[PDB]
């Protein structure tokens, strides 16, 4: 990205440095009074919640680069009794007081933006999802993940259109009724399980039943959106 | 980006 | 709310004025090329979207003061193709195009942090949405949704906590059977075309992080039935 | 407020 490494170069001149994490470590957690402002720059993580028998839902996942903050910008209060997990094997992030970045983002305009439309990706993401499952169900939604994995991870291949995720990760991303769902679109032939990764043959199909979650890509990133368009 |  | 009051001064007094909506007008649409920033000061509006075939989905709902905005606020372009229409019989809103607001944003920073915060209590309220259902199914999702509309629009009465909000919206297969066992629990009582809540606690027991995001988003109207 |  360009505007993240702008953004990066800009923390960096006034002094926020990175911090590396490995797998299962917690950038914020639930417990931690302060709040935080994370500028994952490189990495895989996922927001967690943890229930009263102590079991950890997945909420959202998030890759590099990306803004996540534990507490509102100005209040400094959780938004949310939510952890920030690394699953990527390894993870750089910026660790940012809630309370410096609202003295950071004042002083330059153009990398407030940044921050504010990376929330408006998040709004306009959730109302897309919600969008197509409203429309086909769990069809929808299922397809809609997977177009989006294809678009941020895709490599053309000869079989198809390979989700270069890790094995390990793919394995925990995808209680198993959805999997019994990929059994469905499987026999399709939308999707094909190939040298432990998924390969999609039919990213149309996937277009036309998860529709509004492909405009969210397009309209948040056309960049990425048009190699695989 | 985000996903899932 | 004294914040949402600041924000509605802030504007008019650098030169923009309010608007008045009456109830299925669309303070902007999913054809406009331009985008707007809507700061919604009273009235209640729901975002939708149309699709191909022409049919019509309810996104969400807002009630004032909120900001819903069409566009990115760097890019200028859509965030997605929505309207937002209005359902409560008038609104009150300041339209601002999304040009325009940069312009005020460049000279102040208190009010766009109010903007900012707005979006993260949405942000945070679907991430809640997905927990309460993951965690209590079906169960969760509606329960959450009433214990939402129960704490907005909840009236103490001695029958139970009446949701005000008439048959028009009260009324906007899984989801008749879900609510014949909250009658049939003692949860909630369906009197003159508006429900009412006897079990506040049930709600509370079965969409408990919705419950945790009303206590850390709007700590004012929790306090009303905790 | 937001709800739905």
């Amino acid at each position: 990205n360009a505007q993240a490494e702008e953004f990066k170069k800009y923390l960096e001149t006034n002094g926020i440095k990175p911090k590396q994490f490995h797998k299962k470590e917690l950038i914020f957690n639930q417990w931690d009074p302060q709040e935080y402002c994370i500028f994952l720059y490189d990495g895989i993580t996922k927001l967690t919640s943890i229930s009263e028998n102590g079991t950890i839902m997945n909420l959202q996942y998030y890759k590099g680069a990306f803004v996540i903050m534990s507490g509102f910008i100005d209040t400094e209060t959780s938004v949310g009794y939510y952890n920030l997990e690394v699953i990527s094997e390894q993870a750089t992030a910026y660790v940012i007081k809630i309370n410096e970045l609202k003295e950071l983002l004042s002083k330059n305009l153009t990398h407030f933006f940044y921050v504010f439309q990376t929330l408006q990706k998040q709004v306009s993401y959730s109302l897309a999802k919600f969008n197509d499952f409203s429309i086909n169900g769990k069809l929808g939604s299922i397809c809609g993940q997977l177009l989006i994995l294809t678009y941020v991870y895709g490599k053309e291949t000869p079989d198809g259109i390979k989700i270069t995720l890790d094995n390990l990760t793919m394995q925990e991303l995808g209680s198993s009724a959805v999997s019994r769902i990929i059994s469905k679109l499987k026999q399709e032939k939308v999707i094909v399980y190939k040298n432990s990764c998924f390969y999609v043959q039919n990213l149309d199909y996937l277009k036309r039943y998860a529709p509004k979650l492909d405009e969210w890509f397009y309209l948040a990133c056309p960049a990425t959106w048009g190699k695989l368009n | 980006e985000v996903f899932l």
